[PDB]
């Protein structure tokens, strides 16, 4: 139940950007990404590939593939929803689904990917929340800046006032020298439990 | 406005960071020992002073050398109440003053915490630091209280006049 | 360790089309550039380091001229830079320069912007240097009480990773996160707190679950999935607990979430070998295969029926 990595690959099999959510060695992740284009079966009606050790789940995006690398025991329903969310994040930053635009926006994609998955577990986030988290627009920061600018203005005014007083003091010193009830809620669970007990559990 | 680079150094707990923020914000910042540096720009008499407050802990003193380059004025802050570490402050000041990159730097010594009853006076600190032994260097010692702000503006006024005449 | 044996969180294979910027050019852009030029220079430095270039001469330039900037993009790029930059000498000692960076992390954990705090907490989950984490512990603990759920959820993950790697820095972490879980209202914060307890202290996770067991059907799908994971792990380690959780897992077969149904059916098969339990799990898989339109789901859930048949 762990998402290992998310990568954007070209149709030629070059990984442009990859983000890992678990502790993996560079050699391991580069090996897994290099194997992907050779493992991809064309002409099938499904978009996953399994090896002995990992599952690749992918979505074609014009000239690109969005690829998730997961464990074999990962929940495919959760992984497919996660893949759809990753695939919707790319067009929010990249106008064209091409290698050059993915390369220009690679850091914005990495920042968005880190909002979707933490420690291999999917976060409960939608596209609008990811946008809000990546914009980093904080009301507290705006209030804090406004207070600090006000304090800096006052300190500048006081510093100008003391500078005038010191300059004036120097000049002055220089100058001076009962219905039948049918159906009880939970009866199905009770019937299941009673069957299991009858089977010796 | 003339921009001037000032390095502010001294032992830990000497009150360097308190002096910096008292000059900039007008307020007393209760500071933990600075485990780093602060950089603030203070304007006095149409001179913009960029003051570098570098931490005075034993682990940070070896790093002061990286701040010597392009320093026009040196502010050395001494805790006038700390009689035990005055010799250590003298050795560290003398070691800094031996650096060729600081040769043309004007020295201002702040005898800080003069509000404390056991504080050494500015004359006693001048002798203990050996400031009278300095040849070919413009130096000044000012008694300061960083909490009240007393003597801070007199020290800056001296520094501004020295740095104005050096060109 | 060689860059290939190191933990790699990010791979960027940008074709370096243009002349690779000289270290002197990058240094000038980082020192004298505007915020845009500094941002582009920092991106180039990150890409060069990720591609195996060693730029030790730029570390102090970034600390002096980039680290004190308040630009949000530069702040995020700096977290990626600190993820990949070597922090230790070849002999494993922390670089002296990293003390200056530790104060910047403390300031960012206290930043008025909640997203800077949350992003910094997420970065701290990747830090392996105990000496850098120790002075940050008070600021990390204070982030648990932050008003924004975005800060609190990431603070739980930071505490979990610190406890897992460096138990001596936060020995009270399981207790602190249990008290957090009981008082928390945000579903993502609850999930992250519960997930930590599954890995750090299963008994406290079970105590919390025992108070809420009758309400599990009303929880969000994310919290239900993590509860199913706890039930699986606990019943695998201690088979005597199976009798307690069968009723909870059977109720989760009727969840509105197909992901929860799938995980509940898989867990039910591990809790009970009784024909009625296997039949209920197998019917849940058949119903998922028929109702789900996606062929990926159909094929993988069919493989679970094949695995069931092998017994």
């Amino acid at each position: 139940m762990v998402l290992l990595a998310a990568a954007v690959c070209t149709k030629a099999g070059k990984a442009i950007v990859s983000r890992q959510f678990v502790e993996m060695t560079r050699t391991r992740i580069e090996g897994l990404l290099a194997a992907f284009p050779k493992l991809m079966n064309t002409g099938k009606q499904h978009t996953f590939v399994e090896t002995e050790s990992v599952r690749y789940v992918y979505q074609p995006m014009e000239k690109l593939y969005m690829v998730l690398i997961t464990t074999k025991n990962s929940n495919i329903l959760e992984d497919l929803e996660t893949l759809r969310l990753f695939s919707r994040v790319i067009p929010e930053y990249c106008r064209a689904l091409e290698e050059n635009e993915i390369s220009e926006h690679c850091f914005d994609l990495i920042f968005a990917f880190d909002e979707i998955v933490a420690l291999g577990y999917r976060e409960n986030v939608n596209l609008a929340q990811i946008r809000t988290f990546t914009e980093m627009d904080s009301h507290e920061e705006k209030v804090f800046r406004a207070v600090r600018e006000t304090q800096e203005r006052e300190a500048k005014a006081e510093m100008r006032r003391k500078a005038k007083e010191l300059q004036q003091a120097r000049r002055d010193a220089e100058r001076q020298g009962k219905a039948l009830k049918l159906g009880a809620k939970g009866k199905e669970v009770d019937n299941f439990v009673d069957k299991l007990k009858s089977e010796g559990e | 406005k003339k921009e001037m680079r000032i390095l502010m150094v001294g032992l830990d707990a000497a009150g360097k960071t308190t002096i910096l923020y008292k000059l900039k914000l007008g307020e007393i910042v209760t500071t933990i020992p600075t485990i780093g540096f602060n950089v603030e720009t203070v304007e006095y008499k149409n001179i913009s002073f960029t003051v570098w407050d570098v931490g005075g802990q034993d682990k940070i003193r070896p790093l002061w050398r990286h701040y010597f380059q392009n320093t026009q004025g040196l502010i050395f802050v001494v805790d006038s109440n700390d009689r035990e570490r005055v010799n250590e402050a003298r050795e560290e000041l003398m070691r800094m003053l031996a650096e060729d990159e600081l040769r043309d730097a004007v020295l201002l010594v702040f005898a800080n915490k003069q509000d404390l009853p056991n504080a050494m006076n500015a004359a006693e600190i001048t002798d203990k630091l050996g400031l009278h032994s300095l040849r070919h260097r413009n130096w000044y010692i000012q008694a300061t209280c960083a909490t009240s702000g007393d003597g801070l503006y007199e020290g800056l006024d001296w520094l501004s006049n020295q740095l104005r005449n050096q060109k | 360790m060689t860059a290939a044996e190191n933990v790699c969180y990010t791979l960027i294979n940008v074709p370096m089309d243009s002349e690779p910027p000289s270290e002197i050019s990058l240094k000038n852009d980082l020192e004298k550039g505007d915020v845009k030029s500094k941002t582009e220079a920092l991106k180039k430095v990150i890409i060069m380091i990720l591609n195996g270039e060693k730029l030790p001469g730029l570390l102090m330039t970034i600390i002096r001229f980039v680290l004190p900037l308040q630009d949000h993009t530069i702040k995020k790029l700096l977290l990626v830079f600190w993820e990949i930059v070597p922090k230790t000498t070849p002999d494993g000692r922390l670089l002296h320069e990293m003390i200056l960076v530790c104060d910047a992390y403390r300031k960012d954990l206290q930043h008025p912007n909640e997203f800077i705090r949350g992003s910094t907490l997420r970065f701290l989950c990747k830090l392996k240097e105990a000496e850098l984490l120790e002075p940050l512990m008070p600021a990390i603990r204070a982030c648990l009480e932050h008003r924004h759920s975005y800060v609190r959820r990431n603070a739980v993950l930071a505490i979990y990773t610190i406890y897992r790697n460096f138990e001596h820095l936060i020995p009270d972490a399981p207790e602190l996160i249990h008290d957090f879980l009981v008082n928390e209202k945000d579903a993502s914060c609850k999930r992250n707190a519960f997930m930590m307890l599954i890995h750090a202290d299963q008994d406290r996770a079970l105590d919390y679950l025992s108070t809420c067991i009758d309400q599990v059907q009303t929880f969000g799908d994310i919290l239900q999935l993590v509860i199913v994971e706890l039930i699986y792990k606990v019943c695998h380690a201690n088979p005597s607990e199976r009798a307690r959780f069968i009723r909870c897992i059977y109720n989760l077969l009727q969840s509105s979430s197909p992901a929860v149904k799938y995980e509940a059916a898989g867990t039910l098969v591990t809790l009970s070998s009784a024909p009625t339990a296997i039949k209920a799990a197998a019917q849940c898989y058949i119903d998922l295969i028929i109702k789900e339109s996606d062929n990926n789901v159909k094929l993988i859930v069919l493989d679970r029926l094949v695995e069931l048949k092998e017994h």
